């Protein structure tokens, strides 16, 4: 049936940059113009910005414009603002006497470039309560930093860990456009009590910050 | 005035069915075509099917074998039924007039359907503020929310009174097949002796709520 092929899947741009998002319909859309653009911010429903290729809905800022010709459609953001952090979707309609179909593009995640910012780093030992369950979780927090790319390595008695940790990252903040990131190391109680020095090593660029603790010591 | 409201969301076992109603107010449901759309957690939007103003139903090919879209003018509703559900069918389901080429566009608020092979309430452990917390500076603390299923869990701090500086991470799927997440907050280190900090963890799927006071650990 109909597909909408959207690119790029993601982009990062500085405030005031011009942003271009494209969508190619797999065949001609209804009346060559039944394409809309939607915006979705974290935790909210999709909001329509533009319809019929280029009609800006009332109250949508004029820095959003739509264009299109043939089966190609483009969303342009002329001066990217901080409140424009979102995922954008094209949606097209195909119709005939015996057809009525719709297709969403995959979405384009737009993130706002900002000045590099180093994380505040925190390490948290496992709780005594958890240890009674037979498992120990060691948590490392990288708070309010930029860019998102960071290497987080776990060391147990100076031994580099592999395969026993998982990371999670927040969505870009609305106040400072930063991220926060957690890395959680999971060990058996037996192994946790078998070692003393626990360290989380955070590397961004040319700098490594290591936060550690000694099991049992205050 | 003009509104669409989805109802019928909930928990479904694999192989089960969902049945969602979309109730219109302010206009007649038979005067426009309406789509059903869904979004898996953290994923994109997927069109399921569309019921024309004329009352003809057209389905995305993948949905045709187990989806039915109907309309009831007396109740002013459009309805989605989908059977033989799998985990991949977990999503927020919306009804909508998508307005690809017309001025009128309207979406319901969305209703969550969760296809679950298991139920398990979370264990909650403190992420205690470090003893090395900087005096007159900033401390980090939180709660570790471990080993629950299905998603989601919600976390507030001090019953919603503490929002500044809170980060609740997206959950990760552990190798055990269970979810885990942490929620952290930064606070003045000078508050640690005086201000009580409680994380409120809610896991509706298991009807479980945990409130955990997080305090500096004893030396
Ligand atoms: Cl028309
Ligand atoms: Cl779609």
């Amino acid at each position: 049936d109909i597909q909408m092929t959207q690119s790029p899947s993601s982009l990062s741009a500085s405030v005031g940059d011009r942003v271009t998002i494209t969508c190619r319909a797999s065949q001609s859309v209804w009346r060559n113009k039944f394409v809309a653009w939607y915006q979705q911010k974290p935790g909210k429903a999709p909001k329509r910005l533009i319809y019929a290729i280029a009609s800006l809905y009332s109250g949508v800022p004029s820095r959003f414009s739509g264009s299109g010709s043939g089966t190609d459609f483009t969303l342009t953001i002329s001066s990217l603002q901080p409140e424009d952090f979102a995922t954008y979707y094209c949606v097209g309609h195909y119709g005939s006497e015996n057809d009525a179909y719709y297709a969403f593009g995959q979405g384009t995640k737009v993130e706002i470039k900002r000045t590099v910012a180093a994380p505040s780093v925190f390490i948290f030992p496992p709780s005594d309560e958890q240890l009674k369950s037979g498992t120990a979780s060691v948590v490392c927090l990288l708070n309010n930093f930029y860019p998102r790319e960071a290497k987080v390595s776990w060391y147990v008695d100076n031994a580099l860990q592999s395969g026993n940790s998982q990371e999670s990252v927040t969505e870009q903040d609305s106040k400072d456009s930063t991220y926060s990131l957690s890395s959680t190391l999971t060990l058996s109680k037996a192994d946790y009590e078998k070692h003393k020095v626990y360290a989380c090593e955070v590397t961004q660029g040319t700098t490594s910050v290591t936060k550690s603790f000694n099991r049992g010591e205050c | 005035e003009v509104q669409l409201v989805e109802s019928g969301g909930g928990l479904v076992q694999p192989g089960g069915s969902l049945r969602l109603s979309c109730t219109a107010s302010g206009f007649s449901i038979d005067s426009y075509g309406f789509s059903w759309v869904r979004q898996a957690p953290g994923k994109g939007l997927e069109h399921i099917g569309y019921l024309t103003a004329g009352g003809r139903a057209f389905y995305a090919s993948w949905a045709k074998s187990r989806s039915t879209i109907t309309r009831n003018t007396n109740e002013n509703t459009v309805t989605l039924k989908m059977n033989s559900l799998r985990a991949e069918d977990t999503a927020v389901y919306y009804c909508a007039k998508l307005g690809t080429g017309s001025r009128f566009a309207i979406w319901g608020q969305g209703t969550l359907v969760t296809v679950f092979n298991q139920i398990k309430g979370p264990s909650v452990f403190p992420l205690a503020p470090s003893s090395k917390s900087t005096s007159g500076g900033t401390a980090a603390l939180g709660c570790l929310v471990k080993d629950y299923f299905p998603e989601p869990v919600t976390v507030s701090w001090n019953s919603g009174a503490l929002t500044s500086g809170v980060h609740t991470f997206p959950a990760v799927l552990q190798s055990s097949g269970l979810y885990s997440l942490s929620s952290v907050v930064t606070v003045p280190s000078s508050s640690l002796g005086t201000q009580t900090y409680i994380c409120n963890v809610n896991h509706k799927p298991s009807n479980t709520k945990v409130d955990k006071k997080v305090e500096p650990k004893s030396c």
